[PDB]
């Protein structure tokens, strides 16, 4: 099982158990701070946006 | 804090607003005022409202009214983060009482970004009931009148029934189930209600509790059914909640109208899902 | 009022339907239809209820294809799901069919809610065909691009219901069935045809507990399956819907928090689910006690993905990634160790601050290609090329500069509450990190004179104004970062100053903000005032705000105001060695002096001598130097010449009033010999009257020679007479105390300079 390996760490950082193929195959591929929560439900929820999605 | 008391005790929400804001921003220093004094002024500043309106209603506004009444409850709970640290004044305190009247009186008060303005309220109304709730979900079930002289957290109950009879939002009927919940739950409202009022918890029983926990119950918004039916599971061990129920089923489920049986169908399955 | 309709078989049809799905077959004769009047209520009722039985049909059709399916042996098993996979596939309308809905119908208050009913069962009957078709598919099906197609329906149908708890569990039940037993398919790819769907929903219904209560169940299932590459997927599907609508920065840190803790099943998506058993890491090689997904985790996989191909897209996506979860992290981190107490919440802290340290070091180490200056490369292709080169640097920039700015004064707080001084204080962003930015930047200001949107990334302008200055300077290890940022800016301002006209062109504010960067590492550490080449770039930067012609058009006020500053502060730090002398030198020539003392004199004063009421930047023998430059140009004349003298003049006796000190008497005999002189000729009164006004310490001793002397001459126009009578009314009978903290005397110098340089220019 070929495991991600990279050089010229600083040698404090261990690379995660990550898969050379994954790693292959994925890089070639006013309070209106509050109201915002109502404002995204009630924008989500009405129906010309559900039909444009 | 005379300054700011005077702008409250007989003031459109124009005046008391400006008030409200420049409180907001010593609260926003973590300056300490009294709680008493706040509940007081705020009581003042929604009794002026309602006296205003009232006035203008006997001589014959809206998004001020409901954002002042915002800044009410924030200013309300930044306060209670800073004074009342370390415990939990129950539901019958001498200020928590207070809290309840005045979050009753913004209810019934009258008030795209109305709507938004609107949940705000709510949720900040229900923020505060948790902070003046137990914060423990009691056990669920256990195995005419005169609308004064009625524990304020009844009148509240009734209130917050007979406004959610005129709201269809989701986000809307959430806090409002949510401000029942620790209400009728997290704190024994009803119990109390039926050990000392049993008129009242007959009249609520019997006109508006179940019939809007059943309206409330939807298949599309499961979050609203979510609430409703501990609270619909509550009302039924309260007396007078099995004959209603009952009514409620057998004529949905009997009637001619297959659209009737059609909305009944979906409405004790979603019961269900959540029991 | 008019609608189409059939009269042989009774159908009126609905609008927003397609005329092949109702009449398919392709016979001779073509179907006939009417043009019926109809009052439109009738016939909306007509349509409602007709779609409502179509939709029933529809229903009933997918539940007969289902029960075949399910009465279909053990055997002929695959064969049939086979069958149904390339039916599905060379159908031309399959997800449309499966997928669109009657948003037209919906909103009727009458028989709308019956047809969302039949909707809603209709996409769950759907979500559960299809899950029987890829349960009895081989595990190992080589799938493709085709595969969205079929899971395209499952994202359809939680576009129209996602509050609904049954349509929700059941696709997390089925995407959850299809990850386990796609399991090769959704170890390296899948999640991307599904994540950016939950991700949405997940940020849209925030208001929604029960919603994102599942969301976060569903996700927490899928970590337990794929580990590392479900989290790589779901940062690459984030990352296009990340904003800085959109999924927030907010609502994906809110999904990782929910990710690192267990959570409870309250909708029983786990019993649904087909191979229902505690679930367990998919491959053996992430099998492990790893169920905690810290978000530090999270942090090292986007610095790995970076190192391991740094100039790839799929890098600058983690970058966004990383630049989107670092504030929350630190943020998160703070409020969890104030609501605790500080003696055991202080070492975790500390060493949480460690670890990210390491990490975005070991992502400055690994990141050297992104120090390269942009390779010179249609106009469209090159300035997409020129976007994908300054992302990743301007992430990168961004991301360090946050995590240095929020985490120095935080350790240093932290350390003093620590308990114990044995905590030493490591230097996160070591001299080769801050290289790595200093280069980073000096990619990014190589590429800004020709590009208007590189100098105003707002990346590169956070680590200029706001990296800079925070990092010592005192060392010499970490000094050549600064040296070859201050080098690079020398020589695009030098650039800039140089022949070319069209470099002038770049915009004024992103420079300003360079210098105002320049001038804040300066004031905060004074010993870097001695590099060369901030001396070159001062010089730079005075011959640009002078009006000079390439060996024209004069900076704005913010970039001069910018470089005034900064000559002052140097002044202040430079005691000898940059002596103000030195700078005003190369301008005191005729021909060029009114260009000093309207662009750099007046403004110098005007800098330094206000902002309070005692002015000790500059010293004794530089008033005296400034002093004797105004009084040259002024005695040993221009019309305009001579009124910016005078009103630097004022400005200096006003800003510079208490460090003239023994030096009156002879600004007196000056001021004498320029008014027996008639140097002003006009605006002399003016300056009279200005002494009148603000009876400045020379007012006292000039008030013989105007009372009895001056106003004893007679006056020789109307334009001097008007002044020479509004001197004579000031001077008695006339107290009026305008002075007030010499702010008002700033002001008007101020407003006299713009209309004067106003003046000049037209």
């Amino acid at each position: 099982p070929q495991m991600v390996k990279i050089s010229k760490l600083p040698s404090d950082f261990t690379v995660p158990k990550i898969r050379e193929s994954f790693m292959k195959q994925f890089i070639d591929r006013y309070i209106d701070q509050k109201l915002r929560k109502s404002v995204f439900s009630i924008r989500a929820r009405n129906l010309l946006e559900k039909e444009t999605a | 804090f005379g300054f700011i008391s005077c702008r409250f005790t007989g003031y459109p929400s124009t005046v008391q607003e400006q008030a409200l804001l420049w409180l907001h921003v010593l609260s926003e220093l973590d300056i300490t005022v009294p709680l008493q004094l706040l509940i007081s002024m705020f009581s003042d500043g929604v009794n002026s409202v309602k006296e205003l309106a009232n006035q203008r209603k006997s001589r014959a506004d809206d998004d001020m009214n409901l954002n002042c009444f915002i800044l009410m409850f924030d200013l309300l709970l930044k306060q209670m983060e800073l004074q009342d640290d370390g415990i939990t004044m129950g539901l019958e305190h001498s200020l928590s009482k207070d809290i309840i009247s005045i979050i009753n009186n913004v209810f019934q008060a009258p008030w795209c970004n109305l709507c938004q303005s609107s949940i705000l309220c709510y949720q900040l109304a229900c923020e505060l009931l948790e902070r003046l709730a137990p914060k423990e979900e009691s056990r669920l079930v256990e195995p005419k009148f005169c609308y004064q002289q009625l524990p304020v957290t009844l009148r509240l109950i009734y209130t917050i029934f007979q406004e959610m009879a005129k709201f269809e939002e989701p986000d809307i009927l959430f806090n409002m189930l949510n401000c029942l919940k620790i209400l009728c739950l997290h704190g024994e409202c009803l119990y109390t209600a039926r050990k000392d009022h049993p008129q009242f918890l007959a009249y609520i029983q019997d006109h508006m509790l179940i019939a809007s926990l059943w309206r409330v119950v939807k298949s599309e918004f499961s979050q609203l059914s979510s609430l409703a039916v501990p609270l619909l599971l509550h009302a039924l061990s309260l007396p007078h909640g099995a004959d209603i129920f009952w009514t409620i089923i057998n004529g949905n489920f009997n009637s001619k109208d297959w659209k009737m049986r059609f909305e009944a169908v979906e409405k004790v399955a979603v019961i269900c899902r959540f029991l | 009022h008019y609608f189409l309709m059939d009269k042989r078989w009774n159908l009126i049809h609905y609008n927003k339907t397609y005329v092949r799905d109702i009449y398919p077959f392709r016979r001779s004769v073509s179907p006939q239809l009417n043009l019926v009047h109809m009052h439109p209520e009738k016939g909306q009722e007509l349509i409602q209820k007709q779609v409502f039985t179509r939709k029933l049909e529809e229903v009933g059709r997918v539940l007969f294809l289902i029960s075949l399916t399910q009465k279909i042996p053990t055997a002929h098993k695959q064969s049939h799901v086979s069958m149904l996979q390339e039916d599905l596939l060379r159908l031309p309308s399959f997800p449309r069919s499966a997928i669109d809905a009657e948003f037209s119908l919906f909103s009727d208050p009458q028989a709308g809610k019956e047809l969302f009913g039949l909707d809603t069962l209709q996409k769950s009957l759907w979500i559960q065909l299809l899950e029987e078709m890829f349960l009895g598919m081989p595990s190992e099906f080589p799938w493709g691009d085709e595969i969205m197609l079929f899971l395209n329906v499952f994202n359809g149908a939680l576009i129209l219901h996602p509050e609904d708890s049954a349509l929700l569990r059941q696709y997390a039940a089925t995407v959850i069935n299809t990850a386990v037993h796609f399991n090769h398919l959704f170890s390296l790819s899948g999640y991307q045809w599904i994540l950016p769907t939950m991700l949405q929903v997940y940020s849209d219904y925030e208001s929604n507990p029960q919603l994102r209560r599942a969301i976060e169940f569903a996700c927490h299932q899928f970590y337990i399956l794929h580990r590392k590459p479900f989290v790589l997927q779901l940062f690459a599907s984030v990352a296009p819907l990340l904003e800085f609508k959109g999924v927030s920065a907010q609502c994906l840190f809110d999904l990782l928090q929910s990710l690192e803790g267990e959570t409870t099943d309250i909708l029983d998506i786990l019993e649904l689910v087909k191979a229902e058993k505690p679930l367990k890491s998919l491959d053996f090689c992430y099998g492990n006690e790893d169920l905690t997904f810290s978000i530090s985790e999270a942090i090292k996989l986007c610095v790995t993905v970076v190192a391991y191909a740094p100039e790839s897209f799929r890098s600058l996506q983690m970058l966004m990634v990383l630049e989107a979860l670092v504030p929350c992290y630190l943020q998160k981190m703070k409020r969890q160790t104030s609501q605790v107490e500080t003696v055991p919440a202080a070492r975790e802290e500390i060493a949480a601050t460690a670890a990210l340290a390491t990490s975005l070091q070991a992502l400055l180490y690994s990141v050297e290609v992104l120090t390269r200056p942009m390779t010179a490369p249609e106009e469209l292709d090159e300035r997409i090329s020129r976007e994908e080169f300054r992302r990743p640097r301007e992430s990168l920039l961004n991301i360090c500069t946050e995590f240095y700015k929020h985490c120095g004064p935080r350790l240093k707080i932290l350390q003093n509450l620590a308990g114990e001084p044995r905590v030493t204080a490591l230097e996160l962003l070591d001299v080769k990190s801050h290289m790595r930015l200093a280069e980073i930047a000096h990619s990014l200001l190589k590429l800004a004179p020709y590009d208007t949107q590189t100098m105003e990334s707002r990346g590169l302008r956070r680590y200029i104004m706001e990296m800079l200055p925070i990092t010592d300077w005192s060392a010499e290890a970490v000094r050549p970062a600064l040296i070859l940022i201050l080098k690079r800016l020398d020589r695009m301002f030098n650039k800039i100053h140089k022949m070319p006209t069209l470099r002038r062109q770049v915009e004024w504010e992103p420079a300003s903000s360079l210098i105002e960067g320049v001038c804040l590492t300066l004031q905060r550490q004074p010993i870097i005032s001695f590099l060369p080449h901030l001396r070159s770039l001062i010089n730079v930067c005075v011959n640009l705000v002078m009006g000079v012609v390439g060996p024209y058009l004069s900076p704005p006020l913010p970039f001069s105001t910018a470089v005034v500053r900064l000559v002052a502060l140097q002044i202040q730090a430079l005691k000898e060695d940059f002596p103000l002398s030195h700078v005003i030198s190369p301008f005191t020539n005729q021909e060029r002096r009114e260009g000093m003392l309207l662009n750099l004199l007046i403004p110098f004063v005007l800098t330094v001598g206000s902002g309070s009421k005692d002015s000790p930047w500059l010293e004794q023998p530089e008033v005296q130097l400034l002093l004797q430059t105004v009084i040259n140009v002024l005695l040993p004349l221009a019309e305009s010449t001579s009124q910016a003298a005078y009103l630097a003049l004022k400005v200096i006796l006003v800003c510079f009033e208490r460090q003239l000190g023994s030096q009156w008497y002879w600004l007196s005999l000056q001021v004498k010999e320029m008014a027996l002189r008639k140097v002003g000729g006009l605006a002399l009164w003016d300056f009279l009257d200005f002494i009148v006004r603000t009876r400045i310490p020379i007012f006292v001793l000039l008030r013989p020679f105007i009372q009895c002397k001056l106003l004893a001459q007679p006056a020789e126009n109307h334009e001097e007479l008007s002044a020479r009578q509004h001197i004579s009314d000031q001077l008695e009978r006339r107290f009026i105390p305008r002075p007030l903290c010499k702010s008002s005397l700033i002001a008007e110098f101020n407003s006299e300079l713009k209309i004067l340089k106003e003046a000049v220019h037209s």
